[PDB]
């Protein structure tokens, strides 16, 4: 009954895709057309069949015969899965692009264990505001189903996730290729008594839409519609928008030194009128008394009592980043482009306060001379044009960012705090 | 291919010919990308988005963001934004 959105993460050779494949195959969620067409080949052995079937599923997807999601039902939930791109350039698309994941599955191979990548996958899970993790220690066959390897990799995977504020999460020894503990309970690991993966998915807590939080709607586009008037289009991220509400747009209002605000007359989602819009609804809405020229992409709507927080050029904010890639080294004065929600603005690195240990979360060097690829750090940034951002502990949806420069994704970040200057 | 990226294309106006626009957008996807399908998704007040399921590769040199820029140059396009990216 409840819908949960899950994102699979991990090193792209550690089996996460195969894990998703195994979930569909062993729950019987393969198209009948594929299964019948395989039967024409006669006996090929179990392994050949699973590989052939997953290859046939990929081809159907690519031909447009669900393309971008894997979907299946469990006893207590509808599950939608995303298999996350591993190449670091797509991180901006993850941070800025579509829906809230409710849970992450981080798949880590028993063989290689924790990789240089893995801390990035963890940090990314937090940055996206994902409440629940499930850990999978995969390829247990390649290490002879051994408990003492599972426990090591579990322990070190636990430090990365613990440092980020995850705890009491499942850690499941699996083999995706053979099936162990994905949907079928293993016989090879009697030492393990926790849930199988599909059991863990079923037990993800039902999501609470952030309706208690201040209204925030980042604006994607802005139209003048003949006979109705000014129509912003955006997704409500937090709070609720009801017909008749007054909303204000930032940083429009700060930039123009006046309220760019007015009354909400109607709301549409999928071309149907709504009386109220909730977190996750992608809506057009008619706001009276606001010019189409006074609002654009990257402005954010808010109620007048709790308006969106603007960080001006005169201000700065503190952030926690992971440096994903940089050809030399980041230093004070570095001036890349920050992308958050629907905004993008030039930013200035004003200070580098600390280098952080992603294994413990502790300051390892105050005031470093620079940072580079793979460093975790605490920086102070100054927007070179105003922007809406929120501290991540108040409004996580508007507290996440990506840094872009020279064509590539440099850093991902979280907004710790904002200092008015 | 091993990556699908959903790119959401908004029209400049509710009266844009979406059959004409689809056809034009299809011609500017670069050769090394593919296309699984195009869906139409109504938004509000007669605006209908085109959602392109672009096929690519999970590697340096591939970017659905660059496909979206090619799309933003086409006549009657207001915006093109990458929604979902996911392996297949």
């Amino acid at each position: 009954k409840p819908h949960v959105n899950i994102v699979f993460i991990g090193h792209v050779d550690h089996g996460k895709s195969t894990t998703i494949g195994r979930l569909l195959y062993d729950t019987g969620n393969i198209p009948e057309t594929i299964i019948k067409k395989f039967e024409e080949m006669g006996e090929k052995g179990k392994s050949f069949k699973f590989a052939w079937v997953m290859d046939r599923l990929k081809e159907e997807r690519e031909r447009g015969i669900d393309v971008a999601h894997t979907k299946f039902e469990t006893p207590h939930r509808y599950i939608t899965i995303i298999d996350a791109p591993g190449h670091r350039d797509f991180v901006k698309n993850m941070i800025t692009g579509a829906s809230q994941a409710d849970a992450a599955v981080l798949v880590v191979a028993a063989t290689d264990g924790v990789m240089p990548q893995t801390k990035e996958h963890a940090f990314l899970a937090r940055t996206l505001g994902i409440k629940h993790i499930i850990v999978t220690i995969n390829k247990m066959d390649m290490v002879n189903y051994d408990q003492k390897v599972f426990e090591k990799v579990k322990a070190q995977v636990e430090k990365l996730l613990k440092t980020l504020g995850y705890k009491d999460f499942p850690v499941i020894p699996t083999s995706a290729w053979n099936g162990d503990n994905v949907v079928k309970k293993s016989d090879k690991m009697p030492w393990y008594n926790g849930p199988t993966l599909i059991e863990a998915l079923d037990q993800i807590p039902e999501p609470e839409k952030p309706i208690d939080k201040p209204l925030r709607i980042p604006i994607q586009d802005v139209y003048s519609i003949k006979g109705v008037g000014t129509v912003p289009v955006g997704r409500v991220e937090t709070g609720k928008l009801k017909v008749g509400d007054v909303v204000i747009f930032e940083p429009a209002s700060t930039i123009f030194h006046k309220p760019i605000q007015g009354e909400v007359k109607s709301i549409e989602m999928h071309h149907e009128p709504l009386q109220e819009a909730l977190p996750g609804d992608n809506i057009g809405f008619n706001v009276r008394g606001v010019s189409k020229n006074d609002i654009k992409r990257g402005d954010v709507a808010g109620h007048t009592d709790k308006p969106p927080t603007v960080v001006r050029t005169k201000d700065t904010f503190k952030a926690q980043i992971i440096v994903l890639n940089h050809p030399t080294a980041i230093t004070v004065g570095y001036s890349p482009v920050l992308h958050a929600h629907t905004a993008q603005i030039p930013v200035r690195f004003e200070q580098i306060l600390a280098k952080v240990d992603p294994r413990t979360g502790n300051i390892v060097e105050e005031n470093p001379q620079f940072i580079k690829t793979g460093d975790s750090a605490i920086v102070v940034l100054r927007p070179m044009k105003p922007v809406v951002l929120e501290p991540v502990k108040e409004i996580p949806q508007l507290g996440r960012f990506a840094i872009r420069d020279m064509g590539m994704t440099i850093a991902a970040g979280m907004v710790i705090s904002i200092q008015k200057g | 291919f091993n990556l699908v990226g959903v790119i959401r294309v908004m029209p400049t106006d509710p009266d844009v010919n979406l059959d004409e626009l689809e056809e034009k957008l299809k011609k500017v996807i670069p050769e090394k990308y593919g296309l699984a399908k195009v869906e139409r998704e109504p938004i509000a007040f007669g605006l209908v988005a085109l959602k392109f399921y672009v096929l690519g590769r999970d590697e340096e040199g591939y970017s659905f963001d660059e496909v979206a820029e090619k799309f933003e140059e086409v006549e009657n396009v207001e915006s093109a934004e990458v929604e979902t990216v996911s392996r297949i």
